[PDB]
RNA sequence: CCUCCGCAUAAGCCUGCGUCAGAUACUGACAAUUAACAGCCCAAUAUCUACAAUCAACCAACAAGUCAUUAUUACCCUCACUGUCAACCCAACACAGGCAUGCUCAUAAGGAAAGGUUAAAAAAAGUAAAAGGAACUCGGCAAAUCUUACCCC
RNA sequence: GCUACCUAAGAACAGCUAAAAGAGCACACCCGUCUAUGUAGCAAAAUAGUGGGAAGAUUUAUAGGUAGAGGCGACAAACCUA
RNA sequence: GCUAAACCUAGCCCCAAACCCCACCUUACUACCAGACAACCUUAGCCAAACCAUUUACAUAAAGUAUAGGCGAUA
């Protein structure tokens, strides 16, 4: 009779309470008798850095110079990163040069994108 | 005697009233359009 | 009549638009939106299949195939096949004779008092309660519970006269032992993959039981025929087998020879439980593949009358009744119908107690029947104990 | 360790824990991604930190010890997420010319109201997907009564708008 | 993480990583007597009891035995002065059992 | 309504089929016919009404052994399973119809006629005229539709041209093609006619819900009407 | 609504709460042809016997160790009897019920309308040991009927919940594998095999390489201490009625590889706070660390077969009753 | 002194007498229910599956019945997710009503008919009653007893 | 989600007499004959007693179906959210 | 002297002008498996005719005119 309570798992007969989740990702599959296999590769793994050593601590010293916001523009990386090259090997197939025809083959493809964060 | 008609299952009221249902037919979808030009914080059941 | 109605028959595809038909022009569907809509022609989806091997979403090929697809159709006999002609078509697809009564010389070997178990008729009285009333916390066991149970006790039981008979040490009792047998009857193909029930397995073979003479007298033996029922009904026809003779163990395994096959009904419902024919046929039967996979494994795959006849024997139970068998497999030729036939000695319908009183049955509030069994039959247990006792 | 969790024992029960300055996007932009990955740990450390001591002075029916420095904390990790999004958008239009990372359509819902249809991740193809064709991405006819109608009471409350901002205007040039 | 798509795993691909962790956690004060072992955590509610344990022993470098989860039921019964509900948010709770004594 | 026939199964098999009640319900939900609903439910014996069906990679008459006579909770008859080679299947049990019997089935027309014996299906040519005959078909190949209840059995009348005259239990005369089967005698549980019910309730176990209380008039065709017997129903 | 206690648990440091569920303290140690046999055994269920269906580890455990267990005992049974006549009349059991109804401690109702309101811990343990002997006659006990060991038994400082414990409310039973009449009531070894889950490989990758042990010590304990209540309560002695001599049992537990071998000696029903308030008695688990029976089995051959764990084997089955 | 009950599961509800502080079984804050129980399953293509249940043994049936695989091909390499609280639900209510199942068959569990006084009428429930015993009344309604015979439908 | 009927697959029916019973007495359970109270009531149909059935045409939990020019009905113009 | 009494702006009405991260169709707000199923078809009635039955409305001027209409209500 409440319409205005968000449906959750913990409502409803057995069935809709054990079919109804969370939101937690699916870690594996269900096989005959119930039984859960759980796939590795489907467990995200943290890959967590080696922090030894590392210098940045997490707040930022009130003593630093301020300066202007420039956001990062596809423009701005290509200056940064391609333009030199560019511009050498014009003084002297854009593969050679970075420029990648299509996504597919790579572990990490940028559109669909196909990792997490 | 009378008075408690209501007896509740989830499983009739979302089977009765539910979006699935009220999405099945032109009339419920006319029903559902109905409620969002109401404004109504409940579409379904 | 065809079985199978329409409204139940898979829904036949809508007619297809009449843009398809018109040759030169191409149609514009909703292909391009990725979904439906009403307004557009319906595509015409090339026929997809996964780049990829999916377990769990995988599909067999067709059936033809299937690289063990043959035409020659083999008739399988498994664990759950029910003859319809019974013992009839167990000895025609066998080619046995079959003797009424177990041998003398296993009969014997219990007529001896020494042999005699100490209490035998308290003990197998307390192993006939155990199973059917003490076994569980449930009032009223089931078949599926106390007939395993009561065919355990009773070899146990047995096995406790290893005492009196060292020789008992070379023996064991496997479980989940499954043995494949084929052979030719009159141009047909016939497999018998026996699993289910245990084997008992010796570390030596049975002594022969018949005699060469009595071996040659067979030959007279006419095999009953059936007519119009064809010794193959209940088969599993199959063509898509592989034709191989498997005794169920590695070479070289211990305890290699085949003793006993103790063979359960335990099914809880009439209807799932072998009729006592159809038992004794799979007696028969699997009797029969393991004495053929010996054969088989140690003369070869030639047809001949054995120099050595294999013997096996087999219990059949349902938990109360009882069916003795022992084959004498003498022939590995069996396409030919004339001939030198096998021959197994059955005793059939031979049961433990007439009914088991799981509680007290009252009549105005007087006890008319104890708890416990009735009708208890020792001599069913004498010649359980007989044929354990065989080669010892 | 689960010491980690908590502020440094001698920071422990201090009124007032004095803390540096979140970072800035414009800083972070400066650092290299293995050296934004390490940063994104540490803040994520100094972010559990300080929601355990949030709770537990919750718990204790205390005020939190300097709580501006969670909110710093959060500002930091904002910052590096935009950082790195950034530079995943660059590349990713470079690349590919895809301003979205995930893939969708605009298209009309049952209701008639256009949407942008984020798709989904699938192993079989659409025509094949039974739940996908069951979901309906048309309107049919009788929809769009009620889309005039939406467009009314939207009409509607716009003129309400504007019109009330010019009462109150006009209101505010007498009184001035 | 939470929030983000995952990307869809078919049969012998790669394994799943994920670099910045969008999982924060509280580690909190029992409620009830609980074993010396054992730890008390909220938990983001999309975070699996192998994604703690993951979380715990590759971010704080703690060895953990046994991880257990409860999803706790925010109350709904407060009221504004609306009459309308004030929902208490659930949150997941998870009791982390560590290891080597 | 989501009504789905239970019918739904293809492949013959001697296994009694889970049926599925409609208590006079149409596939839309309403009543279409009364008087039905609940009753012992029951499961469904695939009968072989097609008595001369050649197994596979066989062709010509063939015999059968009757295993057993059984009741059938679907039928008014009783029926059989009658074995032949390597198949079983279910047939309508004739009046004198043991187990162990031997059935015959052929589809040879012989310029004589057959010495009729009850049980086996012949075709309607091979049939001396006057003989008592069961599961009769409207068509060659069609299979039984006529006489198939309790006892009832039609009678083979003539044989002009190519064409056989039947005069069914209702009395009303069908010619069909001589080609057509219909097996010999009549059909079984011939005492059918003469059971009694006893008491509503076992009414209500064969599924049969009580008459509609409301009363109603008794128009021009309640008297007895006395007609000539109809024509012949041809299929030629 | 009572506690249901497993023997064999994924629970953390379950036997000390095992331990102090039953009042008992565990004390470290104890108080050819056979040869011939166990490897023919292992042998017979690990390569001679054809599978016609493959075997995927998570089945490993039920179709190879089962069987495996099975045989041996089944076997050790026969070849020993001559050397044991006891155990010669003794009934053989597989996968036979063990149910143990007990009550230890007391609570007072947290929340509801029967807060404040003292109510007994009640405690059901429902095993299924793989194999178990039951004989007629009673064994000796081990040590005598009060032995004062300096140990102490442990302790729980908070509920029993927090050991994952869950309570259910269903038939209280007590049950020693047989009914009440069969005469075969004592208890004299019973033979478990541990399930997939409790696995010492998916231990050691849980981070639960400590537990390997308080798993085999927990199921020992708790099975043992169930069979051996059952068979003392069907005697007739319980809490009001303490047991007047030891009810001894014997154990063997084993992941298919490696067994430990466990003996368990009741000295007290009386569990209860009423009845436990000034009770000085204490029940005993002798225990054995875990040794591997054999090194590997490759095709047709066992690697370093353990003499010594099939003697331990053997000489549980040769102890006989008085 | 009462015990219709009670304890659990299901269904339903959704934090709804746990701690602390304020008020005046309320408000705010804090905490909590931890899976083994239960839910959440199953790779294809064919191919099997006549013989109830009822202690299943006799008997006895009719209304004719909940319970079964094999053949080949694929496949292990990996114990997630969700319910777990309460004095509770449907009846506008702390409603004498409705509410499935397992055990307890009177309980070990659960509860309190009397706010205090007096002991008027009338009213309700109950108990006892001289002699009589239906004379009451439309009628033996009610109560008390255990009680024959004849008629309509 | 009440109710009329139906579909799927479930569950309950102590004890006694009799014997395979739309059998008898009689719990649970279903119903509601008669009386009293109540009549803004505990209750928009209840309570107490009394009473009919209680192995069957029985009762009942769950999910589904039939929708108003209609459904369903052992016809009471019944019942289809007081 | 208590209940209370009042209050001015929250907004609204009519016009003009101007066209307007993730989840979610399965039990919605549910990461992740072979679909096939697809929309279009006269408004009626109240009411008026004092009933009702054909019938009864849905810039200016021509003009309430020509016409229609149980030639009447009215259109
Ligand atoms: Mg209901
Ligand atoms: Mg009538
Ligand atoms: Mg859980
Ligand atoms: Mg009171
Ligand atoms: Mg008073
Ligand atoms: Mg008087
Ligand atoms: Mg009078
Ligand atoms: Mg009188
Ligand atoms: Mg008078
Ligand atoms: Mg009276
Ligand atoms: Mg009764
Ligand atoms: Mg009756
Ligand atoms: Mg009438
Ligand atoms: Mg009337
Ligand atoms: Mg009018
Ligand atoms: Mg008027």
């Amino acid at each position: 009779a409440d319409r205005m309570s968000k449906w959750t798992s913990k409502r409803g007969p057995r069935s809709f309470r054990g079919r109804k989740g969370r939101g937690a990702k699916g870690i594996g599959f269900l096989t005959s008798g119930w039984r859960f296999v759980q796939i590795k590769e489907m467990v995200p793994e943290f890959v967590v850095p080696d922090l030894t050593g590392f210098k940045l601590k997490p707040y930022v010293s009130y003593l630093a110079p301020e300066s202007e916001e420039t956001p990062l523009t596809a423009a701005q990386l290509f200056s940064e990163a391609v333009a030199p090259a560019i511009e050498k090997d014009f003084k002297d197939n854009l593969e050679k040069y970075g420029f990648e025809p299509t996504q597919e083959g790579k572990l990490f493809q940028l559109y669909p994108r196909n990792f997490l964060r | 005697a009378r008075g408690n008609e209501y007896q509740p299952s989830n499983i009739k009221r979302k089977n009765k009233h539910g979006w699935v249902r009220r999405l099945s037919t032109p009339a419920g979808v006319q029903v559902i359009l109905r409620r969002m030009l109401k404004g109504r914080k409940s579409l379904s059941h | 009549y065809e079985w199978g109605v329409r409204s139940t028959r898979k829904s036949e595809p809508p007619p297809l638009d009449r843009v398809y038909e018109i040759p030169g022009l191409e149609p514009i569907t909703f292909a391009g939106k990725m979904h439906f809509v009403p307004w557009l022609a319906r595509p015409i989806f090339p026929p997809w299949d996964r780049g990829y091997k999916d377990p769990r979403f995988y599909r067999s090929p067709p059936l033809h195939e299937h690289p063990l697809y043959k035409d020659q159709a083999c008739y399988i006999f498994h664990h759950r096949c029910r003859l319809l002609e019974g013992v009839k078509q167990a000895l025609w697809l066998t080619k046995t004779k079959l003797i009424e009564g177990l041998p003398e010389k296993v009969l014997s070997l219990v007529d001896d008092p020494r042999n005699h178990i100490e209490n035998q008729d308290e003990c197998v009285l307390n192993v006939i309660s155990h199973a059917r009333l003490w076994q569980t916390t449930e009032e009223i066991p089931k078949r599926e519970t106390y007939c395993p149970v009561i065919v355990d006790n009773l070899i146990q039981l047995c096995k406790s006269q290893i005492l009196k008979h060292p020789s008992l040490a070379r023996r064991i009792c496997v479980q989940n032992s499954t043995f494949s047998a084929t052979w030719n009857r009159e141009s047909l193909l016939l497999q018998v993959r026996g699993s289910g029930g245990a084997r008992l397995s010796t570390k030596d073979p049975l002594p022969t039981i018949a005699s060469r003479e009595e071996i040659e007298a067979t030959k007279n033996h006419v095999l009953e025929t059936f007519y119009p029922i064809s010794p193959i009904i209940d088969l599993h026809e199959c063509n898509i087998y592989d034709v191989k003779n498997d005794t169920g163990f590695q070479e070289g395994y211990p305890y290699p020879y085949p003793h006993t096959l103790y063979l359960l009904d335990k099914a809880n419902l009439r209807p799932h439980r072998l009729q006592p024919d159809q038992l004794r046929a799979k007696m028969i039967l699997f009797a029969f593949g393991s004495a053929l996979a010996q054969a088989r494994l140690l003369y070869g795959n030639d047809a001949k009358v054995l120099e050595q006849p294999v013997v096996v024997q087999s219990v059949g139970t349902d938990g109360r009744v009882f069916h003795f068998l022992v084959f004498q497999l003498n022939t590995t030729d069996l396409d030919c119908n004339e001939g030198v036939k096998n021959l197994a000695w059955v005793d059939s319908d031979q049961l433990l107690y007439q009914h088991f009183w799981c509680l007290p049955v009252i009549k105005k509030r007087v006890v008319v029947e104890p708890v416990g069994p009735v009708g208890f039959k020792p001599e069913t247990f004498r010649k359980f104990l007989a044929l354990y006792l065989h080669g010892a | 360790g689960l010491e980690e969790f908590f502020d440094d024992p001698k920071n422990w029960g201090q009124e007032k824990v004095k803390s540096g300055a979140a970072w800035t996007c414009q800083q972070l932009r400066n650092k290299s991604n293995e050296d934004l990955h390490k940063l994104w740990y540490v803040l994520l450390k100094e972010r559990n930190m300080l929601l355990t001591l949030e709770q537990e002075a919750k718990r204790q029916r205390l005020p939190m010890p300097s709580p501006e420095r969670l909110d710093k904390v959060v500002d930091s990790m904002d910052a590096l997420d935009k950082v790195v999004q950034e530079r995943e958008d660059a590349l990713r239009l470079l690349q590919t010319g895809q301003e979205r990372a995930r893939p969708g359509a605009w298209r009309r819902d049952i209701f008639g109201r256009i949407i942008w249809h984020k798709f989904k991740q699938w192993v079989i193809p659409w025509h094949l997907n039974k739940r996908y064709n069951r979901k309906r991405f048309f309107a049919l006819p009788y929809v769009d009564h009620f889309l005039r109608l939406e467009r009314e009471k939207r009409a509607r409350i716009k003129a309400r708008k504007e019109n009330l901002e010019r009462k109150k205007a006009k209101i505010l040039l007498k009184k001035f | 993480a939470r929030n983000v798509v995952y990307p869809l795993y078919r049969l012998g691909g790669p394994q799943l990583r994920v670099f910045r962790t969008n999982f924060f956690i509280q580690l909190v004060r029992p409620g009830v007597a609980q074993p010396e072992d054992t730890v008390q955590f909220r938990i983001p509610m999309e975070m699996t009891r192998v994604d703690l344990r993951n979380y715990l022993e590759g971010i704080y470098n703690v060895p953990v035995a046994a991880v257990r989860t409860r999803v706790q039921h925010g109350s709904n019964k407060r009221r504004d002065h609306r009459n309308v509900r004030i929902k208490k948010p659930d949150y997941k709770v998870a009791y982390v059992q560590l290891a080597h004594g | 309504a989501n009504f789905v026939s239970w019918k739904s199964r293809t492949k013959y098999t001697i296994t009694p089929v889970k049926m599925r009640k409609s208590g006079g319900r149409d596939h839309t939900g309403r009543i279409r016919v009364h008087g039905i609903g609940g009753g012992h439910k029951q499961r469904y014996r695939m009968i072989d009404f097609l008595r001369f069906r050649p197994e596979e990679t066989k062709s010509g008459p063939f015999e059968e052994k009757v295993i057993q006579v059984r009741y059938d909770p679907c039928r008014s008859a009783d029926i059989a399973l009658v074995a032949g080679g390597s198949r079983k299947r279910w047939i309508i049990a004739t009046e004198n119809m043991q187990a162990g019997d031997t059935i015959l089935n052929s589809n040879h027309i012989g310029r004589m006629a057959v010495a009729a014996r009850e049980g086996d299906a012949h075709p309607l040519g091979a049939l001396p005229v006057g003989t008592l005959i069961n599961n009769v078909e409207s068509e060659p190949g069609r299979g039984a539709q006529y006489i198939r209840a309790a006892g009832t059995c039609g009678v083979l009348l003539r044989k002009v041209n190519g064409t056989a005259i039947i005069q069914l239990p209702s009395k009303r005369q069908m010619q069909v093609l001589e080609t057509c089967v219909a097996t010999v005698g009549r059909v079984s549980n011939v005492d059918h006619n003469k059971r009694v019910i006893g008491k509503a309730g076992r009414n209500r176990w064969l599924g049969k819900r009580p008459n509609s209380g409301r009363w109603h008039r008794k128009g021009g065709w309640a008297g007895r009407k006395i007609r000539p017997l109809p024509p012949m129903k041809s299929y030629v | 609504m009572k506690y249901m206690v497993y023997p064999q648990t994924f629970a953390l440091n379950a036997d000390r709460w095992y331990q102090y569920f039953t009042k008992t303290v565990f004390l470290s140690g104890l108080p050819a042809a056979l040869r011939a046999v166990a490897c023919d055994c292992l042998l017979q269920e690990h390569f001679y016997l054809r599978r016609r269906r493959r075997v995927h580890r998570y089945e490993e455990s039920e179709v190879i160790s089962l069987p495996f267990l099975d045989q041996l005992v089944s076997t050790l049974v026969g070849l020993l009897s001559p050397h044991n006549p006891a155990l010669a009349a003794a009934a053989l059991d597989y996968r036979c019920p063990v149910h143990f109804y007990w009550v230890r401690g007391e609570e007072i109702i947290p929340r509801g309308h029967r807060r404040g309101r003292i109510d007994d811990l009640r405690y059901q343990i429902d095993d299924k040991p793989n194999n178990q002997i039951r004989i007629s006659k009673q064994l000796a006990e081990f040590v005598p009927l009060d032995y004062s060991v300096p140990i102490e038994i442990p302790t729980i400082k908070c509920k029993p919940d927090k050991l994952p414990l869950f309570k259910r409310q269903y038939e209280n039973h007590i049950f020693v594998g047989s009914k009440t009449a069969d005469p075969c009531c004592y208890g004299h070894t019973q033979f478990h095999l541990l399930p997939d889950k409790l696995r010492r490989e998916r231990l050691l990758r849980q981070n639960c390489a400590d537990q390997i042990e308080v798993v085999f010590r927990a199921n020992a304990i708790a099975s043992l201490f169930a069979w051996t209540g059952a068979q003392a309560m069907y005697q007739g002695f319980w809490s009001e009625a303490d047991v007047t001599r030891p009810f001894v049992s014997q154990a063997v537990i084993t992941d298919g590889k490696y067994f430990s071998f466990f003996c368990y000696q009741l000295n007290t029903l009386a569990l209860t706070t009423q009845a436990d308030q000034n009770n000085p008695r204490k029940n005993i688990c002798w225990g054995t660390q875990s040794k591997p029976l054999y090194e590997t089995i490759e095709d047709n051959d066992v690697k370093g077969f353990n003499d010594d764990v099939l003697l331990q084997i053997v000489h549980f089955l040769l102890n006989r009753p008085k």
